[PDB]
This record gives structure tokens, sequence and C-alpha cells, in this order.
């Protein structure tokens, strides 16, 4: 006996999901005040976002971004924040510096997908960051003293 | 038997309408060593069961190649009557057709044997089928099926006055044959 | 409660130099051996077992042909090697003896060994009381083959054997079955003992009364005490645990991301999943050489078992077996064979003295000045007389020429009394 | 007959086998990027090719002590026969055996030894009654008051 | 059953009656066959003391395993193609994600 034909059935979800309210805000918060979206019931296209947006990494952990299409998640959320172009390379499970220090730590645990784009031309200004926490933060945690020291 | 994909649960067998007990929150049925037995279908939720979509316990009864290349195909733990819903023949070749249903089928209790007919007579057992049945060959050209003769019935006339003596005696020489060592293998560290 | 071993109570026998002790009556016990002969026969499978019918998994699994071909030959030799081991235990004997039509041999009831002819089993009521003590993940390719020889013919068989050393005497094997009625060949058993054949003519009755109340104890002890059978259960637990281990090693993940393959398949690329199915196919086939090392070990104990049992049954079933200790506590070794679910029960009909009496001895006897030995026996003496007896019962006859033989003179002996003896 | 003698050609028959599938479990790869070391040698850097090398000398190493279990059950067994088989010859050869049925189907059991290949074959000699004749038996004989037996 | 007291020269006597020695030759040399037991006994005795190899079955037994329990702690000692055989290290230089 061998396989033949497909049994493909996901659930009847109508909703096209907000890429556009997630990935393209006004202005992306702060790393040390990152917000944090729930994203539900919605279908995870992944191809509006082939045109006109150039994605500088996408690395996931757990799965692969070529089997993305496949899955359907019980809950997904999104952590979104903006940094230096440098310092990209920390967002990794099992990594030190400052944002995976001082502003943002993620879980050696991790099943997700990382996502990051470089754009030096809609952000134009002055962010904030930290960098003198005496205690390194726990995974998924966030601070906002300005003056714990 | 299909490949399906349940919700990002990608499998391949055979989906039965089934009446499992699921919770409402449940989406697949974990069973034996986790195995994904039971499962529920997104559009139209009920419960599909998923059986393997052939039959692992299929045994294979044949004399040599350079003898015959004739063959007879044992089926345990089943009827035989549902032997072609388990087999499932709508996607299996031509040629098993023939050993699916046929004219030569055989219920016992050890499944059902196909390709070999019963004869009354009982020989010595060739091929060990087993749970008491027995295949041979020298039986123009076909496999045979049978019982074992556990041996001649016989009867002894316990008279309860009566001996029987022995008048006259043979002598006869009988072979016995034990292994006492193997070849003395040495294997090296280097160049294996 | 904690304390310290009793090795056993503290016995002490009295050593006088020239006293004997003598059984002057006897008694007839029936001893159950319990012996396993085969485990139950497990096949696995290549397909179904590591792969859940799985494409990308059978695929990889094709590098690794030769080592379930290895499985699969290694387990249908054991499964052919112990119907090999149930065959040589049992099927000794070819003619298959039909039951006689009077179950009461000579006094001696067998009706709780032969089966009733009132019904169309062949299982006889103590088959039935065993049968009745003990008790007894195909997705997984682990299928349990069923035995080549089924319980109804290990059952015809045993009832051969039963019905032949009822009817036949020591030659049941050796060539055909020769009848001879069972009082001489219990006769001829006390003959081969040391036992004068004279002794079971004078009380039959007391023996076959013996015979029937132990074959009513060991009924009852079967029927009350469910621990008789341990080694049965205990070999029927060993596999159960050996498979439950199989099927509690196939859930873990060897390493891998998950214990199971649909989630790597469904998550991962084939490039990065391919590593995770290796590893986890890699911890399965150890597991599986495990079993089968494992299982082959577990054989060979019951190989070493199941011959135990068969020269068993050659030794004091066909025959009777002059070894001390062998089959049961006693002096005759005739034993009647029951089958069990994977496993033989012997019920050994053993003799042992019981009521001991003290006497005094002297090695030989001086007559006209000659030292005279006894032919067979001691020679015990009352507080009158000087008699000779057999050593294993008490039947004392006077001193005579036929019972004794002269040798030597009567002063190169030490411990010689001198009386008469009789012409 | 071809037949008689067939426990010896199965021994040296497991013995091949056993040798036979022990050359071919070394030509698998065992994760590996290839069966065989040299293209693993050649092909990759030292770095990358360590851990190849360690994978297949683990596959390797466990196919040798599966080897050797094999061998150690297989000589218990053959240490066992052995056993059997001198037990025979102290009992059946040095002398006369009182057994039933140990060696030969008969009554008296002496026996010649012959060598064979990783073997010993036994010749008994057997002494079996062939014609049977009906009579009628007592066990006792009285005769002037007496039983005699 | 229980223990019949039997005297030992008689007991020698029917051990010789089973096999084939007539039971009138030890009451004739006792003292001979007595002094021969006795010396057989000082024999094995002094051969016990002497030589150092008729027990070695059961050191090859000790030695059996002791080599195994040997060959458990030496294959301890390897690193099974991990970066290091103690696991000490391994946790201390590495993050969890690494070192699992
Ligand atoms: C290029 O990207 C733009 C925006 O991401 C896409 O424009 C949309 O196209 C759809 C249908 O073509 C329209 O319904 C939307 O209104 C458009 N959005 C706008 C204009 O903001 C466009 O389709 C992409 N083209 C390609 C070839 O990928
Ligand atoms: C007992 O049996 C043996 C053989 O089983 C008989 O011996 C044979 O006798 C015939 C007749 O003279 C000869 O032709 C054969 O050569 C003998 N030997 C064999 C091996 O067959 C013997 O005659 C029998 N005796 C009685 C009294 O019946
Ligand atoms: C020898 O022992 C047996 C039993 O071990 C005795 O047989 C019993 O005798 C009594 C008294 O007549 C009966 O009530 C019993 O039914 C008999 N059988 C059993 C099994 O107890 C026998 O009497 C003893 N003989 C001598 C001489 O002491
Ligand atoms: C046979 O005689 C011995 C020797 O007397 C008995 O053993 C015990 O011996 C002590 C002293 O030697 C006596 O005080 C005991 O009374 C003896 N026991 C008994 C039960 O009387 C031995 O018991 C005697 N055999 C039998 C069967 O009574
Ligand atoms: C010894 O006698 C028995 C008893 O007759 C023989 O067994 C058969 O017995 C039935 C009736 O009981 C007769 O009708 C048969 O004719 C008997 N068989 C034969 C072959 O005659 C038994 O066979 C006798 N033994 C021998 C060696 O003939
Ligand atoms: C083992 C054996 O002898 N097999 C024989 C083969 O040699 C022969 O060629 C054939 C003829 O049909 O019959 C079969
Ligand atoms: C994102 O928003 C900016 C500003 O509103 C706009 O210029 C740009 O085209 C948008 N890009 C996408 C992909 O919507
Ligand atoms: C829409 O969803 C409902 C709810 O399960 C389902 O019964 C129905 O079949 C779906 N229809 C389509 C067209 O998918
Ligand atoms: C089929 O098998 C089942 C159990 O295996 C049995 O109950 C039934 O009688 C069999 N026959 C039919 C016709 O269903
Ligand atoms: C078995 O079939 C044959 C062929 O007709 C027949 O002669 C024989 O009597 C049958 N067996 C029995 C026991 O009826
Ligand atoms: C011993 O037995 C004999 C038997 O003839 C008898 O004459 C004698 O009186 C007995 N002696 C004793 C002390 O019982
Ligand atoms: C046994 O030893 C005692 C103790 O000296 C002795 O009196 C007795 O005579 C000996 N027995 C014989 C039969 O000589
Ligand atoms: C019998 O024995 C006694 C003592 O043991 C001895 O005094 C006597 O002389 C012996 N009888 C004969 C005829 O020698």
């Amino acid at each position: 006996i061998l396989p033949s034909t497909e049994v493909v059935r996901f659930p009847n979800i109508t909703n096209f999901c907000p890429f556009d309210k997630v990935f393209n805000a006004t202005r992306f918060p702060n790393v040390y005040a990152w917000q944090r979206t729930k994203i539900s019931d919605c279908i995870a296209d992944y191809t509006v976002l082939y045109n006109s947006t150039s994605f500088s990494t996408f690395k996931c952990y757990g799965v692969s971004p070529s089997k993305l299409i496949d899955l359907c998640f019980t809950s997904v959320y999104a952590d979104t924040f903006l940094i230096r172009f440098s310092e990209v390379r920390q967002i990794a499970p099992g990594e030190t510096g400052v944002i995976a220090d001082y502003n943002y730590k993620l879980p050696d645990d991790f099943t997700g997908c990382v996502l990051a784009w470089n754009t030096a031309q809609q952000d134009i200004g002055s962010y904030f960051y930290r960098s003198h926490r005496a205690v390194k933060l726990k995974p998924f945690e966030r601070d906002l003293s300005s003056d714990e020291n | 038997c299909v490949n399906f994909n349940f919700n990002g649960l990608r499998g391949t067998g055979v989906l039965t309408d089934s009446d499992k007990r699921f919770q409402s929150f449940q989406q697949f049925g974990r069973d034996s060593a986790d195995f994904t037995d039971s499962v529920r279908d997104p559009q139209t939720l009920q419960i599909l069961d998923i059986s393997p979509c052939s039959f692992g316990g299929v045994s294979v009864i044949t004399p040599g190649t350079q003898t015959s290349s004739k063959v007879a195909v044992l089926y345990q733990d089943v009827n035989c009557t549902d032997v072609p819903t388990a087999l499932g023949l709508d996607q299996i070749s031509a040629a098993w057709r023939v050993y699916a249903i046929g004219n030569d089928v055989f219920q016992t209790q050890a499944g059902c044997l196909v390709g070999a007919e019963h004869t009354n007579i009982s020989y010595e057992c060739d091929i060990p089928i087993g749970a008491g049945v027995c295949a041979s060959y020298n039986s123009t050209n076909s496999i045979i099926a049978y019982a074992m003769s556990i041996g001649a019935e016989s009867s002894i006339a316990y008279s309860n006055n009566s001996i029987a003596i022995p008048t006259n005696f043979s002598i006869q020489v009988t072979t016995e044959v034990l292994p006492v060592s193997v070849s003395k293998t040495s294997v090296d560290c280097t160049m294996y | 409660i904690a304390y310290a071993m009793s090795i056993g109570a503290e016995s002490s026998i009295a050593y006088s130099n020239n006293s004997i002790a003598i059984p002057t009556n006897f008694s007839i016990q029936v001893t159950t051996e319990v012996l396993p002969v085969s485990v139950s026969k497990t096949s696995v499978d290549c397909t179904m077992y590591i792969c859940g019918d799985s494409q990308e998994c059978n695929k990889l699994l094709l590098q690794y042909g030769s080592f379930c071909a290895q499985l699969n030959r290694a387990l249908s030799g054991v499964a052919v090697e112990q119907d090999k081991n149930t065959e040589a235990v049992f099927a000794q004997v070819k003619q298959i003896y039909k039951a006689p039509v009077i179950k009461d041999l000579g006094g001696f009831n067998f009706s709780q060994l032969l089966p009733d002819p009132t019904k169309p089993s062949q299982r006889s009521f103590i088959e039935d009381l065993l049968f009745d003590k003990v008790t007894l993940q195909k997705f997984n390719g682990l299928t349990v083959l069923p035995p080549l020889l089924t319980d109804e013919m290990i059952a015809a068989y045993t009832s051969a054997l039963v019905s032949g050393t009822a009817t036949a005497g020591w030659t049941f094997g050796i060539g055909a079955a020769l009848q001879v009625p069972f009082a001489m060949q219990m006769a001829y058993r006390f003959n081969g003992i040391g036992v004068t054949q004279n002794v079971l003519y004078e009380n039959q009755k007391l023996i076959a009364n013996q015979f029937n109340s132990a074959i009513g104890k060991i009924q009852d002890s079967l029927s009350s005490t469910a621990s008789a059978l341990g080694k049965l259960q205990d070999v029927v637990n060993q596999n159960a645990q050996a498979l439950n281990t199989l099927v509690k090693q196939l859930s873990s993940n060897f390493g891998a991301i998950s214990s199971v393959l649909n989630d790597i398949l469904s998550r991962l690329d084939k490039v990065e999943a391919e590593v995770q199915i290796d590893r986890l196919i890699t911890g399965r086939l150890q597991s599986l050489q495990t079993y089968v090392t494992q299982q082959l070990i577990r054989a060979a104990e019951i190989r070493a078992s199941a011959n135990l049992a068969a020269t068993k049954m050659s030794e004091c079933v066909l025959g009777q077996s002059k070894r001390v200790d062998f089959c049961g506590k006693g002096y005759h070794l005739m034993s009647f064979p029951q089958s069990a679910p994977h496993g033989v029960v012997f019920l050994h009909v053993t003799y042992v003295p019981a009521q001991e009496k003290n006497f005094t001895t002297a090695p030989a006897i001086c007559y006209d000045g000659k030292a005279h030995f006894p032919r067979e026996g001691v020679f015990v003496s009352n507080g009158t007389h000087w008699f000779v007896t057999q050593r294993n019962f008490y039947e004392p006859q006077i001193i005579t020429t036929d019972n004794t033989f002269v040798s030597g003179s009567c002063d190169v002996v030490i411990g010689i009394v001198n009386n008469t003896v009789y012409d």
C-alpha cells in the first residue's frame, strides 16, 4: 500500500489577518517598553508582505519558515519593538548583550519566529534603551523604572 | 489509504467514522505508545478513527523459490470475510486481488489462509502455520493445508489379570549429534 | 517486625556406636513440581513500529534493512525454537493410547488424572484446576503468533502418557506398550527400591487409600493456595513487563524535539527534520536490539528449564529413576504429567518411611568359627533374639544360611557378636 | 540423507549469518553524511567531519557490542550443549548408564563417539524387544498355606 | 524422612555394597581403609595449603565481576561525542540551549 490524495481539512475561518496594524504602525515602541499584541482568529497568509517589505532576518526556532503554511496555531503573541541594526543578532535564545540582558530576554524553551527588517527612513528621531540595570531580566519580562539606581 | 493534514497534524491512514469520547476542547486522541488514533475534523465536527491503512499481521507461507515459487497468505487476528475491508483492495494491485478474495479461503483459529485447500487426512507438519494447523507441498502443483497428526490412535487391552511378555528382541544403533564449539572469531580495534 | 533468619529447628541424633533405628511403617505422598516450557512467541514488525506508515521515515529506514532482517530472523528462530521445545518435552511417545474403560485400577483411583468420558474436551479435572489457577500495541507491530501445539493436543499427549503409565509398565517408551496389571506394576515399582515385593500385598487397600487421600489433598491444595504455580505467572509477568517496557521506551524522544514523528514532520522542513528522525530511528533500533537480546537470554533460560523437564519426563514418567531427590522427596520416582499454560506440572508419587524403632546392631555373626554377613538388610536385635531385616522396612526373620553368606574368620572383624545360625 | 547432521550446519550457518550481518551493518551511515569515512574526510573540514566520524564510530561500536553480546549468548548455549555431551560421554561411553531414554531408545546405553566438524556424534547400541505374547498372570502362589512371591 | 541413626562402619559397608564390591571386604582391613582415608584427608589439606590455583574458578568469577565494574567506571570517563567527559564544565561554559 502507498498513500494517495489529500484530506487536508482546516477550520472555517474567513478573517484576513491585520498585518498592517502590527507591522506598519506610525511609530514602533521603545525596546525597554515593548508592546505585546495577542493575535487571534485570523489566517497566516505571509504573502501580502512579499511586496514592498524586505525581510532582513526571518529565523524560526522550533518550527520552520517552510512549514508555516501547513500549521494552525492555538494562540499567537507578537512582541513588537525597534532597535539598532547591529543589535538584531542578540534576539535569540541563550544570548547576552544589552537588549538580551537589560531590555528583552527570550526563554530557553522558545518556539517562535524572530522577524526583523531594516527601516532607516520611516522612523526618524530619538529613542531610549536601558543599559545600567543591576540584575538581568527574567525571560519575557518588562521594566519601566527610569531611576531605579 | 490517504495522507491527511488535520490542523497541522500530518499523518497517513484510513479514516473511519467512530464514536470515541472526546471533550469540548480535544482535537486528537493519544493511544498505545503516544499515537494519534482518534481525531476531530474542524469542519462538520465529528470523531474519525485513524486505522493503519493496511494490515501488518500478514504472514507468507512458501516452499523454496528454487522449488515451486508458489505462495500462500495468512491473515491473523481477524476473520476472512473482513479481509477485503482490512486489506483495502480498492488501492492494491490486481495480482493481490486474487489472494484478498478467492476460491481457496480457509478460516482457522489463527485467521484465514488463502492459497491452500483442506484435506481431511492428516500428515506430518512441514511448515508450522500455528494453532494446530499445518501446510505442506508434498501433499499436481499446489500447497496443501491440514491439521497435525499427533499420532496413530492405539489401544491396549488392560484385562486385569493378563500380561504380555516379549519372546524375541533386536539390537539397533541410534545416532545423536551434539555441537561442541563454534568458530573462534576475533575482531580488531584497528582496520574495523 | 524485624528478626534473624531461622535456619531450622536444631535437632540431635544419638550415634551410640552399636544401635540402628529401623522404620516399621511407611507412607505415600504426592509432590507437585512446576516447570515452564515456552514463552509467548512475540514477533515485531519493521513497518508500523518505528514509522507510523510514514513515507519519509520508511525511506530513511531503507538504509537499515539488514538490522530489521536480523531482528525478524532472530525472533522467528526463537519462536521456532520454542515450538521445538514444546514438541520435545511432550511429544516423546507417538502412539496416542486411549483411556481405559475403568478408572479404578486395582483400587487406585485415576478419575482425577484422566478426563471424564462424558465430555467432548480432553483436559482433565486437575488440568482444568491448573488452567483456572493460571491467569493470562498491535499498531506498534507487536504480534503474538499462537503456539503450534494447541492446548487440546497437549491435553491428548498428557492423557496418553498417564494412560500409558497406568496400563503399560516400564516399556512404555521402549518398543510397544506391554500390558501389566497396576497392582503388579506398583509391586515392581517397590521392588526397584529396596522394599521387598511382599510389602504391597499385605496392605494394598491401605496403600490405595493413602494414594487416594494424597490425590484429594493435592487437589485441595491446588484449589486453595494461589501461589503454588507462581513460576508460570512469573514467566508471563516477565513477558508482559518486557512488552510494557518496550511500549514505554517508545514514548521518549531520544534527544529529538519530540517523541512523536507527526509534529516533527509537520513543523520542520525535510533538511532539518532528517536529523531528528535519524535520532528517533536510532533510539528505537537500539531499543528493539535490547528487547531482542533480552528475549534471547530469556529463551535460553526457558530452553534450559524445558530440557530439564524433558529429562524429568524421560526419566521419571517413562520409567523409574533411582536418582536421589530428583523427582520429589522420596524413594520411587513415578510421576504423572499434567499440562499448564506455557508449562508442565509433575505429580510425583513418593514413598517416605514414617515410624521408627530403636535396635542394637552388630555387623557379622560368628557361627562355628566362621563370620556370616547378611546378603540383604541389617542384623537387628530384640531383647531375646537376633533377626535380619531389610533396610527400608521392618520385616524380621530368623538367621538362615540362605539369608547370609560366609566369609573370613571370627577374629578379623570388630564389633562382632555370636549366636547360632539356623539351617 | 543429507539432513541427519543439521544441527552442526545450523551452528555454522548461525556463525556465518552473524558475521555477514556484521559486515552488512558496516555498510550504513548511522546518521552521518555517508557510510564510508573517505569522502567525509575528503569533502569536509575537520571541525565539521569530527561530528560525522563520531556518529559513525558510535554506531560501529554499538554494532560490535551487539555482536559480542550475541556471541556470548551463543557461547552459553554451546557451553550447555558441550556439558551435556561431556556428561553423555562420561556416562554412556565410559560406562553403562541406567537412565531411561538418555542415550538412545532402548535398555543398555553403550555408545561409540565419533568426531564431527565442531561437534561429536554418539552411536548408541540399544536393545529393543520385538515380538510379544499374551499370558495370564497372578502375583503370588499359595503352596501348603503359604504365599510364595 | 527423619535422620535414622546408623553406625559408620556398617554405613561404609553398605556404601561398598551398592557398588559391586562384596560387603565382607571392609571387615578384613577396616584399619587400612580408615588410615587411607586419613592419609587422603591430610594430603588434600596439604594440597589446599600449598597450591594457590586449585580454587581458581571462584577467583575467575570475582575477577569477572571486578573487571565488569572497572570497565563500567572506565566507560564513564569518555565524552560520547560531546565537548567534554564531565558535565560540570559543560554546564559552566555553555548556555542551556547549547548544552542540552
Ligand atoms: C505590491 O504591494 C502593494 C501593497 O503592498 C499591493 O497593492 C495592493 O494590491 C491589491 C490588489 O492588487 C489592492 O486591492 C490593494 O488596494 C493594493 N494596496 C495598496 C495600493 O495600498 C500590490 O498588489 C503588490 N503587487 C505585487 C505584484 O505584489
Ligand atoms: C528374532 O528376530 C530376529 C530378527 O528380528 C530373527 O533373526 C532373523 O532370522 C531369519 C530367519 O532365520 C534370518 O533370515 C535373518 O537373517 C535373521 N536376522 C535378521 C536381522 O533378520 C530371529 O529368527 C527371531 N527369532 C525368533 C525365535 O523369532
Ligand atoms: C501406618 O501408617 C498408616 C498411615 O500413615 C496407618 O493407616 C491408618 O490407620 C488408621 C487406623 O486403622 C486408619 O484410621 C487410617 O484411615 C489409616 N490411613 C491413614 C492415611 O491415616 C497404619 O495403620 C499404620 N500402620 C501401623 C502398623 O502403624
Ligand atoms: C532411640 O534412642 C535415642 C537414644 O536415647 C533416643 O533419643 C533421645 O535420647 C535421650 C538421651 O540419649 C533421651 O533422654 C530421650 O528420651 C530420647 N528421645 C526420646 C523421644 O525418647 C531416640 O528418640 C530413640 N528413638 C525413638 C524413635 O524414640
Ligand atoms: C493380547 O490380547 C488382547 C486382548 O484380546 C489383544 O487385543 C485385541 O483385543 C480385541 C478385543 O479385546 C480383539 O478383538 C483383537 O483381535 C485383539 N487384537 C489382535 C491383534 O488380535 C492383543 O492384540 C493381544 N496381543 C497380541 C500380541 O496379539
Ligand atoms: C506603511 O506606512 C507608511 C506610512 O503610512 C507608508 O508610506 C508605507 O507605504 C506603508 N507600507 C505598507 C506595506 O503598508
Ligand atoms: C463553515 O463552518 C461551519 C462550522 O463548523 C461548518 O459546519 C461549515 O461546513 C463551514 N462551511 C464551509 C463552506 O467551510
Ligand atoms: C468476526 O470476528 C469477531 C471477533 O473477532 C466475531 O465475534 C464474529 O463472530 C466473527 N464473524 C463475523 C461474521 O462477524
Ligand atoms: C474428508 O474428505 C474426503 C473426500 O471426500 C472424504 O472421503 C472423507 O471421508 C472426509 N473425512 C471425513 C472424516 O469425513
Ligand atoms: C523380641 O522378639 C522375639 C520374637 O520372637 C520375642 O520372642 C521376644 O520375646 C522379644 N523380646 C522383647 C524384649 O520384646
Ligand atoms: C562403641 O564405643 C563404645 C565406647 O568405647 C564402646 O563401649 C562400644 O563397645 C563400641 N561399640 C562396639 C560395637 O564396639
Ligand atoms: C562368643 O563370643 C564370646 C564373647 O564375644 C566369646 O567369649 C566366645 O568364646 C565366643 N564363642 C566362641 C565359640 O568362640
